[PDB]
């Protein structure tokens, strides 16, 4: 019920109600049907603010939904540089995978954003990880047709 | 897009290599047909 308002407000991106909400002890990772958390929805409508909030009052910042996607998942599809950014200094599984065996630079890749590309490598990132039908990132950048990222992933 | 298009899957060879589209054909946006072509004082232009 207090966790519930959490998720909408996090959603919303309203600052002020996230942060008086976990004054009176909201549940961080409260769970919505799909197992969405605080931080899969600020993750994915990009509200940076609130990811930064969430994770200052322990946030599972490697919380997965029902079908094992994070909040890096989503941030890193979207192309949110600055939340890759902050939910990698929060210690993000950069190598987490879905129920597919998708990873973030899977995403990443697949959505042309070469500069989050390039964060997901720097904070160690397995160029060679497969998802279930053997694709790579390279395999995909080249599938795409995405000169510029194939040579990133080399 | 045209990107998305270029990279529709025709075939895979026994060699496991595949034929996209863009390997057979050139994607573009282009008119529905190419007969009407107007121009404003020597200018390039369209109209209603």
């Amino acid at each position: 019920d207090l966790g519930k308002k959490l998720l909408e407000a996090a959603r919303a991106g309203r600052d002020d109600e996230v942060r008086i909400l976990m004054a009176n002890g909201a549940d961080v990772n409260a769970a919505d049907v799909v197992g969405w958390t605080p931080l899969h929805l600020a993750a994915y409508w990009g509200h940076l603010e609130i990811v930064e909030v969430l994770l200052k009052n322990g946030a599972d910042v490697n919380a997965y939904d029902t079908l094992g996607s994070t909040p890096l998942h989503l941030a890193a599809h979207f192309g949110h540089l600055e939340i890759v950014e902050v939910l990698l200094k929060n210690g993000a599984d950069v190598n987490a995978k879905d129920d597919n065996g998708i990873t973030p630079l899977h995403l990443a890749a697949n959505r042309g954003h070469l500069e989050i590309v390039e964060v997901l490598l720097k904070y160690g990132a397995d160029v060679n990880a497969q998802d279930k039908f053997g694709k790579t990132a390279f395999d995909i950048s080249i599938n795409n047709g995405n000169e510029d990222l194939a040579e990133i992933l080399q | 897009s045209t990107e998305e298009f270029g990279k529709i899957l025709l075939k895979v060879n026994q060699d496991g290599s595949r034929v996209l589209l863009r390997d057979v054909a050139k994607i573009e946006l282009g008119g529905e047909n190419y007969d009407i072509i107007a121009e404003f004082n020597g200018q390039p232009a369209s109209g209603l």
